[PDB]
RNA sequence: AGGAUGUUGGCUUAGAAGCAGCCAUCAUUUAAAGAAAGCGUAAUAGCUCACUGGUCGAGUCGGCCUGCGCGGAAGAUGUA
């Protein structure tokens, strides 16, 4: 049982995937392209974890979660890196609609009984990386 | 509130108050206003515990002696050199 | 290391070192080192033991030093006999009494400060205790 | 720790949930990780039903202020309740099938009517329609 | 074993005990805290 | 018995996932669970702590003031 975050429609690399569960017992090309065949439907360029599930008999199952809070803000700041001194170096702008959407994805993943919890939880990884909620 | 219990000292000077000192008690006076000064004795551990909050030098204290209060205000305050122990304390009529 | 930076003579007799001290409460800062016992505080001695203390904070709040070390003393070299005057001026001490605040700290929490105050008793010749800051 | 002044706060906002609703379903939940609850959690938010685990002392001092004082003696060993203030039963439902399923715990007594309902027969309400069923 | 004169806990693991009028120091987790007063 | 979710926090790095280092240390679901106290891995995994529910059933905790002791304490002709 392994756990991944591989880009949208990408799959088979060694040193990012093929190693990574390769040495546990997986199938890689089998993997790469299903993994790729439901992952088409994600926007171009959307970093997605994966939940990979392997059975003593070396098959498998898996599971595609929603991209990570820290990716999704990277992309509504329209910025490529997190700050390297998170609130001491500022690295830039989402408005309270940012985080509510990246919210309303991360809902379909949070653990928030409400909207203003999930926003809540990533204002705090927005802070956690640098970025002002502006 | 402080309330103080102490007692009217029969003799004073360096042996009488030294001798207190090691009786686990210690010397005061009370002056002020008009009235003579009076020189006490008080249970020291028991005062040690109070002067130990802010409030005791700021309130206003009551001494009973011989069965009588008078309230009081700390005025100053003699401390052992190096150990948690009290020498002597000024008490002003308030 | 402490030291005069001018003196009216170079050489002090021994004297003696009776008496209880003077300035026995922390007077600049919220915790104290008060010393217990009696002797001599070399310069090089209240130098190792700020420094054991200003490592200890992190170089954090304000350090009070209370002493000086203003008392000169003479040391005859080796394999020289008795007499011929004084012997030159070695050190600088200061004369602790029992009562006296050694140094006082502020700006950092108590459990800090004990632990500061801690790792420099261990470099001063005489017992010492933990004092704080009280309303006269 | 909690000082006296918390656990006065606790009771008094156990007791205000036990006066709004009106089916209790008590159960056992040692032994089962955080992740199955916080599953069960967002089953209970969904079905409109509040959940806590509450210490078992502290209960008997909510419980007391009517109607629950039967399932005093609930309280002994690990104890989570399950308040369905909105609708009746569906808790009672939900923990069956829930314990059925993950073979820890076990489910104690619920209670509604002001009257204690015994582990086994507690089918009577997790077979209750929907409200919602009369129509 | 370390033998000195000033013997202290160095971990949580780290108990005092006294054997034979000697203040020991026996640490179930790191052998090397292994003390004794001398 | 639990010790969860965003999440492998951001940066860095071949990797850095609580646990080389730097910065931040919020928020959620919580009975409670640190952006992690220590071990562990190449990095994960894995062990354990903080914390909390349960059991038990009446005391238990750690500072001060002091009395008397313990260690620290090895020499040469022979106890000495």
């Amino acid at each position: 049982y392994v756990k991944l975050q591989v880009a949208a429609g990408m799959a088979n690399p060694s040193p990012p995937v093929g190693p990574a569960l390769g040495q546990q017992g997986v199938n890689i090309m089998e993997f790469c392209k299903a993994f790729n065949a439901k992952t088409d439907s994600i926007e171009k360029g959307l970093p997605i974890p994966v939940v990979i599930t392997v059975y003593a008999d070396r098959s498998f199952t898996f599971v595609t979660k929603t991209p990570p809070a820290a990716v999704l803000l990277k992309k509504a700041a329209g910025i490529k890196s997190g700050s390297g001194k998170p609130n001491k170096d500022k690295v830039g702008k989402i408005s309270r609609a940012q985080l509510q959407e990246i919210a309303q994805t991360k809902a379909a993943d949070m653990t928030g009984a409400d909207i203003e919890a999930m926003t809540r939880s990533i204002e705090g990884t927005a802070r956690s990386m640098g970025l002002v909620v502006e | 509130m402080f309330t103080i219990n102490a007692e009217v000292r029969k003799e004073q000077g360096k042996g009488a108050s030294r001798r207190l000192r090691a009786a686990n008690k210690f010397p005061a006076i009370i002056y002020g206003g008009k009235e003579a000064p009076l020189a006490i004795e008080l249970d020291h551990d028991k005062v040690m515990n109070m002067q130990a909050k802010a409030e005791f030098y700021s309130e206003v204290l009551t001494i009973v002696v011989d069965g009588k209060e008078i309230k009081v205000k700390a005025q100053d305050v003699q401390r052992h050199p190096y150990k948690p122990k009290l020498q002597h304390i000024d008490f002003v009529r308030a | 290391m402490l030291q005069p930076k001018r003196t009216k003579f170079r050489k002090m007799h021994k004297g003696r070192n009776r008496g209880l001290a003077q300035g026995t409460d922390v007077s600049f800062g919220s915790f104290g080192l008060k010393a217990v016992g009696r002797g001599r505080l070399t310069a090089r001695q209240i130098e190792a033991a700020r420094r054991a203390m200003t490592r200890a904070v992190k170089r954090q709040g304000k350090i009070w030093i209370r002493v000086f070390p203003d008392k000169p003393i003479t040391e005859k070299p080796l394999a020289v006999r008795m007499g011929k005057g004084k012997g030159n001026v070695e050190y600088w001490v200061a004369l602790i009494q029992p009562g006296k605040v050694l140094y006082e700290m502020d700006g950092v929490p108590e459990e800090l400060a004990r632990e500061a105050f801690k790792l420099a008793a261990a470099k001063l010749p005489i017992k010492t205790t933990f004092v704080t800051k009280t309303v006269m | 720790a909690l000082n006296l002044q918390d656990k006065q706060a606790i009771v008094a906002e156990v007791s205000e949930v036990a006066k709004g609703a009106l089916s209790a379903v008590v159960a056992d939940s040692r032994g089962v990780t955080v992740d199955k609850m916080t599953e069960l959690r967002k089953a209970g938010r969904e079905a409109g039903v509040y959940m806590r685990v509450v210490r078992n002392t502290l209960l008997r001092r909510a419980v007391e202020g009517t109607p629950f004082e039967c399932l005093k003696d609930a309280f002994v060993g690990p104890t989570l309740i399950a308040y369905v203030t909105e609708h009746p039963g569906a808790a009672a439902r939900l923990f069956k099938e829930f314990a059925k399923a993950n073979a820890k715990f076990e489910v104690k007594a619920a209670a509604f009517e002001g009257e204690l309902i015994p582990a086994s027969q507690i089918d009577r309400l997790a077979t209750l329609p929907t409200y919602e069923e009369a129509i | 074993m370390k033998v000195r004169a000033s013997v202290k806990k160095l971990c949580r693991n780290c108990k005092i005990v006294k054997r034979d009028g000697v203040i020991r120091v026996i640490c179930s987790a790191e052998p090397k805290h292994k003390q004794r007063q001398g």
